[PDB]
């Protein structure tokens, strides 16, 4: 929310990052379940989709204004399904999809993103 | 009760060459069946039960396919004992539902035949269960449990499984009457899972409390060859206790032979493989002449069939004989090659096909045909 | 390293037994002519060359 | 094509038709080889049962199984040669294929 | 699975019964000779199996097609043998040779 | 959710529609639009279209579409074979069959959605653009059955002309095409 | 796991914790030939292989069978030596030559 508020007050290029967002569902989870709903899927709670909406959607840029709401997540989900649930929805909500590619980490080329799927 | 319970080591035979000999089972006997039924395979099983060696027919099947439950039923009373000259369906037991029945109605299926084997058995007969559409009858315990709380385990069938499927199986063999003689109670598995698979828990779980298993095939039966058990994926643990028995009475060299016969699997299929699929051309007598004794113990050994009264029934010391020929053909056959003489001349002396002949030649005649037949190889040999 | 995906997988990688199992049917008896045509070659080869090279 | 052979029988390829090369010296016959194949009109370089056969590897590492000209072995004195047919057979089955 | 009983002698003729099991080991034998045909061509292959590309080639287009054409079971029957002229005979050898013989 | 076409929602959904596309992923991933899979998608809906075609633009068109979509599907009919084995058990009606195929997805099914004329379509030149594939299909064959070198058919700069038909523009599209199939029968009639 | 434990002198004899390892790295090499003949070429592999390969055949149906009957840690040594024997002692890396002179 220091977000809309230096973007559109005070009027800003700011970069706007989030990382570990992967950790955020976990806890998410805990309330979701611990309380009560049934898992609205592959052991998570279904309004993870709009908890994970919410987030994303914020971005963008209004008619005039010299703000700039970027928004740049990154996280990881383990092995590289990108089926694996978090980034599955994520996908759907958001917009950009640019990968690492583990294949040529260990081959020694830096930044390793490619495109393998990684399609803007 | 029933006391004691003994022990196994007595045979149990139904006349069909192949299956008893390679593959004896006894009178705690448990095996099991597979292969497509509802198109044909199925006349062993009846035809199983018409010879036997007990003298009380039981037989029970449930949960099987409408249309072919009627077949049983019809063609049951066009049979007439081969050891009594009265109607076979006297002596007979039918338990039967067909699918669309009440559940527990399957639930009970078992139980029912089982407790009556006792009743029967007591009397101090004999019996011949079986079973068929084994792999179904776990069905029913399905629904059941579905109706309740349990949840299953593997693939969908119930955390009992082994269990009630076990006790079934416990009420067999050499039982001691509470009138002091015996009631054999062995029971044959026909399974069938959806498509001859063998990850389907009811397979892979029977198989093991069970001691031999009878696989019966397609292929076979493709190759105009009823019964059409393929002997190499089928054992039967038995043999171990049989073999005092077996020696006993029948032949001491009677073991012997049935060891001797197997070594045709061993070598025939590690003998064959790209060798069979580039035929005679390049090959060598010695090489050939395995799959020429094949042969002769494939279309005579291996074949036999239910249409006649000269064959397909049997005894011991019947087979014997015919095996220890064939046997008997290849011991001067390797010392035939080795004096360099034609192999496929051999082959079409009329003495070897006088073997052929044996199976079809009667019980009683079949002592001195065995006899006579025999020495005429003797001299065939060394005519050459 | 990468274990598969999870699901739907399943029917395709059965379509790639389909695709072996069917395929290596077949891988043979393509074979099975070649090896075929292959003995009459061998019969023939020395006939004329053992004769006349002697010659 | 040329080849080496016997001194004896080596006379006949000088003759006509052919070049001859043979001596009895050279048992490696790389003298020619690359010389030979310039041309490549010599297809073939034969050799006899009088050297040995197999160990053509020299051969082996400049082909790198290219079709240059190959050797059959010949008997260099007639008394029979026909065993090699005989044995020819499992010259291919022996070594891939089943075996005699 | 069951369809034995329903024909045959008495019922409709006593040859269409094996003229199915025929025309089964038949037809698909040929069909992939269609694809191995893709490795070599016709020539490696015998014109006694070459036929069998043949086949089913009117098997398919012209007996299995049927359009809205209705028919019947000799309409039928006889197009089968008919179909089987294409290749020499004693490759229908599950078939005793009196009924060859009323058809071919 | 999945992705995974398995998943129920999805799913009872054919059975109650009658024409139907599936989208691969690395088929756009790749430049591929508007991916859909040839082998994967139907209709039923074309079964009641043939009266208006028939008069409307053409009258042979179903004849010359099935007869396209008979290559489509049939094409896999060696890419399985292609796969176990490699592309190089090849002969004439092998690349042959290959190679048509390749060009019809190529220029046949694949468009912008940015490109300003390449983004809207209208029958009748599509109506053309089959039959000018049909055509060097036909001659093909005679080239072949001559005992051409497909190589050459590859080079022959009437492939890369019928490889620029979408890109082209209604008016001129008639005559394009038209001068296109003189320009085949000459890259062929004069081999 | 445990084994490099209750082994050694004046437990049981001394040669036996190396007797081990040698064997396992032999036979080890053995199948391994075994695989790549089906490969390349059977006879396409080292010739220093040859020998290997018998080796295999040896611990396999020579040793490893013994049917029923008793069988005696001393009895078992003695013919775990005659393992070795075949191939060199030039080529026994996981054992001292003391042994190698205790027995041959």
């Amino acid at each position: 929310t220091v977000a809309e508020y230096l973007a559109f007050e005070h009027d800003y290029h700011v970069l706007v990052i989030l990382t570990d967002m992967t950790n955020y569902c976990e806890a998410l989870r805990e309330i979701g379940a611990a309380r009560e709903e049934i898992p609205g899927r592959r052991g998570y709670p279904g309004y993870m989709y709009t908890d994970l909406a919410t987030i994303y959607e914020r971005a963008g840029v209004v008619e005039g204004k010299k703000g700039s709401v970027t928004q740049i997540p990154i996280l990881s989900m383990p092995d590289d399904d990108r089926t694996h649930p978090i980034p599955d929805l994520t996908g759907y909500i958001t917009e950009g999809q640019i990968q690492l590619s583990r294949e040529l980490h260990r081959k020694g080329i830096y930044p390793p993103i490619d495109p393998l799927p990684s399609l803007s | 009760p029933v006391q004691r319970k003994l022990d196994p080591n007595t045979p149990f035979l139904t006349g069909m060459r192949i299956l008893d000999v390679l593959f004896p089972v006894a009178m705690g006997g448990t095996a099991a069946i597979p292969g497509p039924f509802g198109s044909g395979k199925t006349v062993t099983q009846q035809s199983l039960a018409k010879w036997s060696n007990a003298d009380v027919v039981v037989y029970v099947g449930c949960g099987e396919r409408g249309n072919e439950m009627t077949d049983v039923l019809v063609e049951f009373p066009e049979l007439t004992d081969p050891k009594t000259g009265g109607p076979l369906m006297h002596r007979t037991v039918l338990i039967a539902n067909t699918s669309n029945m009440p559940v527990a109605a399957r639930e009970a299926s078992i139980y029912v035949g089982v407790t009556i084997a006792e009743y029967f058995r007591d009397q101090g007969f004999s019996v011949a269960l079986m079973a068929d559409s084994t792999s179904r009858w776990a069905e029913a315990l399905r629904e059941i449990s579905s109706r309740l709380e349990e949840m299953p385990a593997e693939e969908g069938y119930p955390p009992y499984l082994a269990a009630r499927l076990a006790a079934f199986y416990e009420r067999a063999g050499k039982v001691i009457t509470l009138g002091g003689e015996e009631g054999a109670v062995t029971i044959v598995g026909a399974v069938s899972p959806p498509g001859g698979d063998m990850s389907e828990p009811v397979t892979q779980s029977t198989l093991r409390i069970v001691g031999a298993f009878w696989r019966l095939d397609a292929s076979l039966a493709f190759r105009r060859h009823f019964p059409a058990i393929n002997w190499n994926g089928s054992y039967s643990l038995f043999t171990s206790a049989l073999d005092p028995w077996y020696r006993e009475n029948v032949a001491e060299d009677y073991p012997e032979l049935r060891d001797a016969i197997s070594e045709l699997l061993q070598r025939e299929a590690g003998l064959q493989e790209i060798v069979q699929l580039v035929g005679p051309d390049a090959l060598q007598d010695a090489e050939r002449l395995v799959i020429e004794v094949g042969r002769i113990i494939r279309e005579d050994f291996l074949q036999q069939n239910a249409y006649h009264e000269v064959d397909a029934y049997c005894s011991m010391k019947k087979a014997y004989g015919i095996m220890k020929m064939i046997l008997a053909f290849y011991k001067e056959a390797e010392a035939a090659i080795k004096r360099g003489v034609s192999i496929d001349e051999i082959l079409q002396l009329p003495v070897l096909e006088r073997i052929g002949r044996a199976r079809y030649v009667s019980e009683e005649e079949f002592p001195a045909y065995f006899e006579e037949a025999m020495k005429e190889i003797q001299g065939a040999f060394k005519a050459l | 390293s990468q274990v598969s995906p999870t699901r739907m997988n399943l029917l395709q990688r059965r379509g790639q037994l389909r695709l072996a199992q069917k395929g290596v049917d077949l891988l043979k008896k393509k074979r099975d002519a070649l090896v075929a045509e292959f003995f009459g070659l061998v019969r023939e080869a020395m006939e004329a060359r053992k004769a006349l090279d002697q010659a | 094509m040329a080849v080496i052979a016997d001194p004896e029988t080596a006379q006949g390829f000088r003759l006509a038709g052919l070049e001859g090369y043979g001596a009895s010296s050279a048992e490696e016959a790389q003298s020619l080889l690359e010389t030979l194949v310039e041309r490549g009109g010599y297809a073939l370089v034969a050799v006899d049962e009088a050297l040995l056969p197999d160990p053509e590897r020299a051969v082996e590492r400049l082909m790198r199984g290219r079709d240059l000209p190959v050797l059959l072995p010949i008997a260099g004195l007639k008394e029979a040669f026909q065993g090699h047919d005989v044995e020819g057979y499992m010259r291919e089955l022996v070594r891939k294929t089943i075996g005699f | 699975r069951l369809m034995n009983n329903g024909v045959g002698k008495g019922k409709t003729r006593e040859d269409h019964k094996q003229v199915s099991d025929q025309l089964y080991s038949a037809y698909a034998n040929g069909v992939d000779i269609r694809k191995l045909v893709a490795i070599i061509g016709e020539d490696a292959l015998t014109e006694n199996d070459r036929r069998y590309l043949q086949f089913a080639d009117a098997f398919e287009r012209f007996f299995i097609n049927q359009g809205q054409q209705n028919r019947s079971i000799e309409e039928s029957l006889q197009i089968a043998w008919a179909l089987l002229s294409m290749l020499p005979q004693g490759e229908l050898k599950r078939i005793s040779k009196d009924h060859i013989g009323k058809y071919y």
